[PDB]
């Protein structure tokens, strides 16, 4: 009966252990360290009503969108530091935000189990097929929008149609973060049941599913090469998995670090992994060397989200203190 | 019952050697590191912020 | 050599008043978190303390220690005007902060709504503006002037002030006496609110320190100024009673209050957070 | 050329002006969260605080579907059409088998502003990660069913287990909790009449005695509060206070009761600051 699945689980684990030939740290040891990295607030972006939960760089990298629990969604111009458009949200609380690759539409999530896409150039559509709060929204094109909800079922909507084109379901715990890859084909979603599985948009089947962590998975993000991704657990440890190897490549954790993790984002070249925390600080660790390189603690409250521009010029970080610091 | 099917789906997967995956990822982080302002800050004139 | 030894103690007092209020004032602008809602008044008191400390206090040490006021007569009068406002500001700022604590506790659900950042600037500026009507007379006007040591005003050596009996009664009231009624009455009603809450919790759960906590706020202010302003009213109506040396001793007792002011003002984790970056 | 920067300044000024206007409104508004257990009847007090007909039929149909009562254990053909003597047994078995609808028969709210505007709203997830997103609410109305010992680990014990989840979260480290002992009359009703004593469900009931209606209900009434108080007693250290005043079946003063408790919630919060008390 279920023993065969358990036997299959043992068979899957055996292949991963057998496929392990050498350790990443052993190979990366000869690599020269990046050295100490110091970042400063080249801009000091602020002026929102309450604590924010989401932040997303625009495709052009000129603009960023941040949504707070106050219900006000405002798109902020980083260069001029002047707010561009402030669109109130119908739902009192919002939990996620997204920006269009074309820049035409801005998407804001919600804890009211309804996802709504706004038109910059007037809410366009409202999507509520999924049950429970929406965790993360991100759409590759103006036609298909990917949202992960608390119903343990992440689905890709059709913006024009307004209905669920496909449903990627069967995940153990509540899905808390969804990350899209530059190739736009496959996307990795992380749930609260420590399971990190990578889906396929067209196939709808979980090609690979990793469960290295022990605690709930908070956020995930891809590398520029699109062949690997990193996830951060509610436990202090954050790991990076190689998709072609289906294993945990390197485990990132400091003995001193004991607080939670709320965001994760690589760099333009991927060498510098910037990881947020609830410890009011963001720590930048070398992806290859697997060692801590530099820390920055400009934020005062818990950091919520962090992202890097498409050009990679500078990083942004959210905060529950309503002050989003644009580090450089 | 779907988990048995789901496990069977992942039962046979084309796997690349972790050593090979590491080396390719290391090169992807090596050759592409040149154009990284975070790795090396550019001039304050070149950087729109400063 | 007694003066030289006395000057060493006087040297520390000027230094203590400098860094004591500046550190609180520096933290108010250094960290944005504590800058917005409260300690905005505490910065005004700290700013008032800095003026009294860095400017008014050291010249007083020069006045007593040296032979006489070597500086000019105009600046001698200017010193009294600047000293009057600084002393009047700290008492008023403490009363304004005293209203802050009372107006919040006694009238919740409206304190957050009624008070505003612009409203805080209006009240804070009003304290300085009200201090203007107390400092306008000694410098711009000449109503401050007193035959008892009348030549002292004319003489360039001694800058000791002899003031009309009319000005002393009114100025002392506007400076310390009037806010004392406000500070005591506001805090007395607050002590009732804290006492009521403690009794309510006792009935709610089967299983005070407030008196000590509220005692230092009112006690330090009273124990540092009351002997002075009692003496100030005394001499204006009874000139033969006061001893000249006694007046100066009580005069420097009240200046130490601005130096010890920060301890009463900002002793909390946020103040401890200020020492975190400066350590 | 340079007019673009000036144009953005006007838009930024307009946005900042509009945001500043809403800043007073947001600060004025008081936010509450109604965390209520299933079958506790939190909607009942919510209705009291604040074409329908086929609403009654739906509850009756849902009750009829649960009256599933035969599965837990002539008219069978009649029962098949719908899917009495059996009703009485089902009502007796309704203690074990869940019956949400009464046998007798992200939602939001804008509570009456009165002194200060208050907009309360609620949010069934076992993980309950949504709770950690809330740290600014002044207080949380935690409606618990007093007559839960008969139901179902007992339902009341499961409800008591919520405090362990609620307070050990540490995300709501500065949020008080208000709980209403709903169905207090119903709780006494089962208690007053001879039935399964709470000692059978809660063993330590016999050892417990009244603190310093019949005493049988009165002693029982305090014990549930005392059990709730004991959990809230430990690890409080201020900023975490449980206001346990009972709530009857019908009490229009319940809305006024919250406001009186709400004032003590803010006042105790301010007294915590400045270390005055
Ligand atoms: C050296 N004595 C000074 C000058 C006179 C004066 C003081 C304090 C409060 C007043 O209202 C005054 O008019 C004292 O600090």
């Amino acid at each position: 009966l279920r023993q065969e699945a358990e036997q299959l689980k043992n068979q899957i684990r055996d292949a991963r252990k057998a496929c392990a030939d050498a350790t990443l740290s052993q190979i990366t040891n000869n690599i020269d360290p990046v050295g100490r990295i110091q970042m400063r607030t080249r801009r000091t972006l602020r002026g929102h009503l309450a604590k924010i939960y989401a932040m997303h760089w625009g495709t052009d990298s000129r603009l960023l969108v941040s949504a707070s629990q106050d219900g006000k969604l405002i798109i902020w111009d980083s260069y001029t530091t002047n707010k561009v458009h402030a669109i109130p949200l119908r739902s009192s609380w919002v939990m996620t935000c997204a920006y269009a690759p074309s820049g035409n539409y801005v998407a804001c999530g919600g804890l009211d189990n309804i996802c709504s896409i706004y038109n910059l150039k007037r809410v366009s559509r409202e999507l509520a097929g999924h049950t429970g709060y929406l965790s993360c929204c991100r759409f590759l094109d103006d036609n298909q929008i990917v949202t992960s909800s608390g119903d343990t079922t992440c689905a890709l909507w059709d913006i024009e149609t307004g209905q669920q084109t496909t449903t990627f379901t069967g995940h153990t715990g509540d899905v808390m973060s969804l990350s899209l890859a530059p190739d736009t084909r496959l996307f990795v979603s992380g749930a609260c049941d420590a399971s990190a599985k990578l889906w396929d948009v067209r196939e709808g089947m979980c090609r690979q599913t990793f469960t290295g962590h022990e605690s709930d998975i908070n956020a995930i993000c891809f590398f520029p090469n699109g062949n690997a991704f990193a996830t951060g657990s509610d436990d202090a440890t954050c790991r990076l998995f190689d998709l072609r190897a289906d294993q945990e490549l390197m485990t990132y954790s400091h003995d001193n670090i004991i607080c939670g993790i709320t965001s994760v984002s690589f760099s333009k070249s991927g060498r510098l992994l910037l990881a947020g925390y609830d410890d009011f600080n963001c720590n930048v660790w070398d992806a290859l060397k697997a060692d801590r390189a530099g820390v920055l603690a400009g934020h005062d409250n818990r950091v919520s989200c962090l992202g890097v521009t498409d050009d990679g010029m500078a990083v942004a970080t959210g905060s529950w203190d309503s002050f989003l610091k644009i580090w450089n | 019952r779907k988990l048995v099917e789901q496990l069977k789906m992942e039962a046979n997967i084309d796997r690349i050697k972790v050593s090979k995956a590491a080396a390719d990822l290391m090169a992807y982080c090596e050759a592409h590191a040149k154009e990284d302002p975070l790795l090396t800050p550019v001039p304050a004139s070149e950087n729109p912020f400063r | 050599v007694w003066v030289v030894g006395m000057g060493i103690v006087m040297s520390l007092i000027v230094l203590a008043i400098v860094f004591g209020n500046v550190l609180v004032i520096t933290a108010i602008a250094k960290f944005e978190r504590l800058q917005t809602v409260t300690n905005y008044f505490i910065t005004s008191l700290a700013c008032a303390d800095l003026v009294m400390g860095l400017a008014v206090v050291p010249f007083g040490a020069a006045h007593i220690l040296t032979k006489t006021w070597t500086f000019g007569n105009f600046w001698c009068e200017f010193w009294t005007s600047i000293d009057v406002l600084c002393v009047t500001a700290s008492i008023e700022t403490l009363c304004v902060i005293a209203v802050d604590r009372y107006f919040a506790i006694t009238s919740p659900f409206k304190y957050q709504s009624l008070l505003t950042k612009n409203k805080a600037r209006v009240i804070i500026l009003m304290v300085w503006i009200v201090s203007g009507l107390t400092s306008f007379l000694p410098i711009q006007m000449h109503w401050y002037r007193a035959q008892e040591a009348i030549n002292c005003y004319a003489e360039e050596t001694c800058c000791d002030f002899f003031t009309n009996q009319a000005y002393a009664i009114a100025s002392s009231i506007v400076s310390f006496y009037v806010p004392l009624v406000i500070m005591v009455f506001v805090y007395s009603r607050v002590f009732q609110e804290a006492k009521r809450q403690l009794q309510k919790i006792d009935k709610s759960e089967g299983r005070h320190k407030a008196l000590k906590t509220l005692g230092i706020i009112m006690g330090t202010f009273t124990l540092c100024w009351l002997p002075f302003f009692i003496v100030n009213i005394v001499h204006v109506i009874q000139d033969n009673l006061i001893r000249k040396e006694v007046y100066i001793l009580l005069n420097w007792i009240g200046y130490v209050n601005s130096g010890f002011n920060p301890l009463i003002y900002c002793r909390s984790p946020d103040f401890r957070i200020a020492f975190q970056e400066l350590l | 050329q340079r007019n673009e920067e000036k144009a953005q300044r006007e838009a930024n000024k307009k946005i900042e002006k509009q945001l500043q206007k809403d800043k007073q409104v947001y600060r004025a508004t008081h936010r509450l969260l109604l965390l209520g257990a299933g079958e506790s009847g939190k909607s009942t007090i919510v209705k009291q605080m604040r074409a329908t007909k086929q609403d009654i039929k739906n509850n009756l149909k849902e009750a009829i579907e649960t009256i599933a009562a035969m599965s837990n254990l002539e008219n069978q053909f009649r029962v098949d059409y719908i899917l009495d003597e059996g009703v009485r047994a089902c009502y007796e078995r309704s203690n074990e088998y869940q019956l949400i609808d009464c046998a007798q028969y992200i939602f939001e709210t804008k509570f009456q502003v009165d002194k200060v505007n208050f907009h309360m709203f609620d949010v069934r997830d076992e993980r309950r990660k949504w709770i950690q997103c809330f740290n600014d609410v002044t207080a949380i109305i935690f409606v618990v069913a007093s007559s839960s010992y008969n139901m179902v680990t007992n339902r009341l014990q499961e409800a008591l287990n919520l405090f362990k989840s609620i307070w050990n979260n540490r995300w709501l480290r500065t949020i008080s909790v208000i709980l209403f002992l709903n169905k207090q009359d119903l709780l006494a009703e089962k208690v007053l009449a001879g039935k399964s004593k709470i000692e059978d469900y809660f063993p330590e009931f016999a050892r417990y005695t009244t603190p310093e209606e019949d005493p049988r209900v009165t002693r029982a009434k305090y014990f549930i509060r005392d059990e709730f108080l004991r959990i809230s007693t430990a690890s409080g250290d201020g900023r975490h206070y449980c206001y346990p005043h009972f709530t009857c079946a019908v009490d229009t003063e319940n809305i006024r009761r919250v406001f009186n408790d709400c004032r003590d919630i803010i006042q105790r919060m301010h007294l915590r600051q400045y270390e005055l008390l």
